[PDB]
């Protein structure tokens, strides 16, 4: 197999034309079981007993509904394009706003497969573990640290973080000590982060949202 | 997009065409400028 040979500058719109494609691909010399049968077991029985896969139903429900038209579309959402708002990036400061953790300030890691923010804070900064997230949920500081050649385990999938008392397993606890190992150095680089991470955002009798920086 | 060609093929040519025409013409405005730009401190500098 061969590469696309045709770069897409417009979603939809190749590059090259059609009577281009055909000299660039070269194409003016590139032209052209149901049944089985086993023994039974038995003599004066014949040893043919052909036995078929997918049998007949033994019962057909009164009614049925019929079969929908195609739609050449609608992907099921294990394929669906996972889209990043831009202000998110790796290292980047997010505030939890739903969840229990709401007001929390963490430092994003890697996204996973589902779309969904793998995030965590310093444990022993704001008793965040390795958490999932939604972007939609999440507001975006514009503090960044520098979390490049950190090495996040291959193994924080989107099964890893599913759910199944709820118990903390070691491998969540020795997977959230190897991965703050490496990000705490990072927070003391820069002064005072300790204390941003540590507290909580909220709103007083003065600011309001729409005029503040993010 | 695609419910414009089954109508009218031609449309992709130039659509195409347009994409292509308006990517040379921001490329060539873009050095010109730096060209100026790049005729503001030889000036700094020969004074």
């Amino acid at each position: 197999p061969h590469c696309s040979r045709n770069p897409v500058l417009v979603r939809g719109i190749g590059r090259y034309s059609r009577s281009a494609m055909y000299s660039r691909k070269a194409m003016y010399k590139r032209k052209y079981l149901a049944t089985v049968t086993k023994p039974v077991g038995g003599d004066k029985n014949g040893g043919t007993r052909v036995v078929k896969l997918r049998k007949m139903p033994r019962y057909y429900p009164t009614e049925d509904v019929p079969r929908k038209l195609l739609s050449h579309g609608k992907k099921p959402f294990s394929q669906h394009v996972r889209k990043l708002r831009a202000s998110i990036t790796p290292g980047t400061i997010l505030i939890i706003l739903t969840g229990r953790h709401r007001g929390k300030r963490v430092v994003f890691l890697k996204q996973l497969a589902s779309g969904l923010l793998l995030v965590t804070g310093p444990l022993v900064l704001n008793r965040v573990p390795l958490r999932r997230t939604h972007q939609k949920f999440v507001i975006a500081t514009s503090t960044k640290i520098d979390i490049s050649n950190v090495k996040i385990p291959k193994h924080l999938t989107d099964a890893y973080f599913k759910k199944k008392k709820y118990e903390i397993t070691e491998q969540r606890k020795i997977d959230q000590k190897a991965v703050d190992s490496q990000i705490l150095p990072k927070i003391k680089a820069i002064p005072q982060l300790q204390g941003y991470l540590r507290s909580v955002f909220a709103l007083t009798n003065g600011i309001y949202p729409h005029k503040l920086v993010f | 997009l695609r419910i414009m060609l089954k109508l009218n093929p031609y449309a992709k040519t130039m659509r195409r065409n347009t994409i292509l025409r308006q990517a040379r013409n921001h490329k060539l405005r873009v050095d010109k400028a730096a060209a100026a730009a790049a005729a503001l401190q030889a000036k700094s500098d020969e004074k």
